[PDB]
């Protein structure tokens, strides 16, 4: 088989700038590749095929480069309908293509630190016999952010969820929500519930907390 | 007189799997010993014939078709099989009644740089029946308006190039391949071994 | 006519089967490989089965004897049965003309294809009480299947407004919040309530959000 990968996973890139995403692949393809584009929710997009061959009906601002392991699509003036995920697909071993994983492309901006808020499980919830714990990190910069959960000093593991939020159009900040959940059973056997959050425009990492009572 | 196998085996330029060389062996005698006394081949198998018991044969006619393909693409070279190669360049028919063979060429077919020379049929709008050998360099019509020589929309050139690399993996190397078919029709049996 | 249009995906339990209809306009199916690819959540393409014009079929190991690939020429349009589900088939299909050297250059719009054993539930909102900004918000929580629409004052709040997209949970319900940063100088005054809407369980919820002490 052929496995296919892509050069940054993310990328931050200003309206007008030049930007160039990367793949390579396990073998030498010579030119049989192609790049799509996929806005979410919206299907693919072919852009280059046959390495540098341009698709009629894109933007001449899409070039395409590379001929055997390390390829390369290059977006000459990004615009704002060009903040999307760009992947490279296989044409070696068609009709079996493999993929590679993508790189997002978004707006780039100042390092925004999150505001940190804690919320501890409502009464309501508690009725029903299970409790869940949310933090939030609001309004940051860049996307890339981290969030460990303490039970009385005790760093959880398996019972966590995230969701980020999609660039704010207004902002061009991220939001994340951590979801803890436990039991009322296991919540009401600890008293000090914490939520440490690092992230680059932080010095040091931020610890919002509450206790049961309270 | 020997049945000439060694100008189809040490045969220097071998042949595009779409457009696939084909010899017609008659009126000798042919050492099927030789051929599998040396273990240089890397695919062999020999179907509805037994190679030790094929000197003590006879056969009207004896085919060599030769050609080479992708070093993964060398199990499509049995019956009933089906991909771009066994489908839209070369058919062995379910009955078949041969022996195939090939060998890893990284040395010869695969050059600094990528060897483009090997093509293979990766369009076509049906099946090959058995031995039969497509060279229509047409271009192909994928869409209900005629394309009429040129390439681009529903409209594509139908013979691909292998893209030989010696660094690739053996999967991707090409390997060249001989089947040899076996027929008998009530007419002179003239190929016998020995 | 260039375009793919498909039909027939939704919500199936395990050991369950769909057809997928990808109907063709401006190429002919018959001439051409047609793949099936998907995509689940957040995850990227992967190929799922081709069709060659030569009749011949091909499929991925995880659907090999489980998904079928066929077409009705007549009617242009290429079929994939989704037979003995399981639940790591659950995302979007798409399906593609592919012309190899020349690329993947016609894909249809998608389908989406939930496989959950899981009884669609109206969601729970609990609250998010607040503690020089205040944040506050609802735990729209253990709703089946997707989607949910949140407002706030029925439409008079939308600044600060962050309604997250749903995690699926180890039980296969989803669980998504919604939170908004109003001054906290507003507390002991304005009244902050959150619209949640489950259409599939037909259930219209608002909640009151406001402190504890
Ligand atoms: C090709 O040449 C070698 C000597 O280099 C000879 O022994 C060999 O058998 C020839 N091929 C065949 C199939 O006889």
């Amino acid at each position: 088989d052929i496995q296919m990968t892509q050069s940054p996973s993310s990328l931050s890139a200003s309206v007008g700038d030049r930007v160039t995403i990367t793949c390579r692949a396990s073998q030498s393809i010579s030119s049989y590749l192609n790049w799509y584009q996929q806005k979410p929710g919206k299907a693919p997009k072919l852009l280059i095929y046959a390495a540098s061959s341009l698709q009629s009906g894109v933007p001449s601002r899409f070039s395409g480069s590379g001929s055997g392991t390390d390829f390369t699509l290059t977006i000459s003036s990004l615009q704002p309908e060009d903040f999307a995920t760009y992947y490279c697909q296989q044409s070696y071993t068609t009709p079996l293509f493999t993929f590679g994983p993508g790189t997002k492309v978004d707006i780039k901006r100042t390092v925004a630190a999150p505001s940190v808020f804690i919320f501890p499980p409502s009464d309501e919830q508690l009725k029903s016999g299970t409790a869940s714990v949310v933090c939030l990190l609001n309004n940051f910069y860049p996307r890339e952010a981290k969030v460990q959960w303490k039970v009385d000093n005790a760093l959880q593991s398996g019972n966590s969820q995230e969701s980020v939020t999609e660039q704010d159009s207004k902002d061009s900040t991220y939001s994340l929500s951590s979801t803890l959940t436990l039991s009322k059973a296991d919540y009401e056997k600890h008293k000090v519930y914490a939520c440490e959050v690092t992230h680059q425009g932080l010095s040091s990492p931020v610890t919002k907390s509450f206790n049961r009572g309270e | 007189n020997l049945c000439p196998f060694g100008e189809v085996f040490n045969a220097t330029r071998f042949a595009s799997v779409y457009a696939w060389n084909r010899k017609r062996i008659s009126n000798c005698v042919a050492d099927y010993s030789v051929l599998y006394n040396s273990a240089s081949f890397s695919t062999f198998k020999c179907y509805g014939v037994s190679p030790t018991k094929l000197n003590d044969l006879c056969f009207t006619n004896v085919y060599a078709d030769s050609f080479v393909i992708r070093g993964d693409e060398v199990r499509q070279i049995a019956p009933g099989q089906t991909g771009k190669i066994a489908d839209y360049n070369y058919k062995l028919p379910d009955d078949f009644t041969g022996c195939v063979i090939a060998w890893n060429s990284n040395n010869l077919d695969s050059k600094v740089g990528g060897n483009y020379n090997y093509l293979y049929r990766l369009f076509r709008k049906s099946n090959l029946k058995p031995f039969e050998r497509d060279i229509s360099t047409e271009i192909y019509q994928a869409g209900s308006t005629p394309c009429n020589g040129v390439e681009g929309f529903n409209c594509y050139f139908p013979l691909q190039s292998y893209g030989f690399q010696p660094t690739n993996g053996v999967g991707y190397q090409p390997y060249r391949v001989v089947v040899l078919s076996f027929e008998l029709l009530h007419a002179p049996a003239t190929v016998c071994g020995p | 006519e260039v375009q793919l249009v498909e039909s027939g995906g939704g919500l199936i339990q395990p050991g369950g089967s769909l057809r997928l209809s990808c109907a063709a306009s401006g190429l002919i199916v018959s001439s051409n490989y047609m793949s099936w690819v998907r995509q689940a959540p957040g995850k990227g393409l992967e190929w799922v089965s081709v069709l060659y014009a030569g009749g011949s079929t091909d499929y991925a190991g995880s659907v090999k004897g489980r998904f079928t690939i066929s077409r009705d020429n007549s009617k242009n349009t290429l079929y994939l049965q989704m037979n003995s589900l399981r639940a790591e088939d659950t995302a979007v299909y798409y399906c593609a003309r592919d012309a190899a050297v020349y690329g993947i250059d016609v894909w249809g719009q998608g389908t989406t294809v939930t496989v959950s054993s899981a009884s669609t539930k109206g969601p729970s909102v609990f609250p998010l009480a607040p503690s020089g900004t205040a944040a506050l918000g609802c735990l729209v929580k253990d709703y089946f299947p997707e989607p949910v629409t949140v407002s706030w004052n029925s439409g008079a709040l939308t600044s600060g407004v962050h309604t997250f997209p749903a995690v699926l949970q180890s039980s296969g319900l989803y669980s998504l919040s919604s939170v908004v940063t109003v001054p906290s100088s507003s507390l002991g005054t304005q009244t902050y309530i959150c619209n949640v809407n489950h259409k599939p369980s037909n259930t219209k919820v608002d909640k009151k959000v406001e402190p504890k002490s």
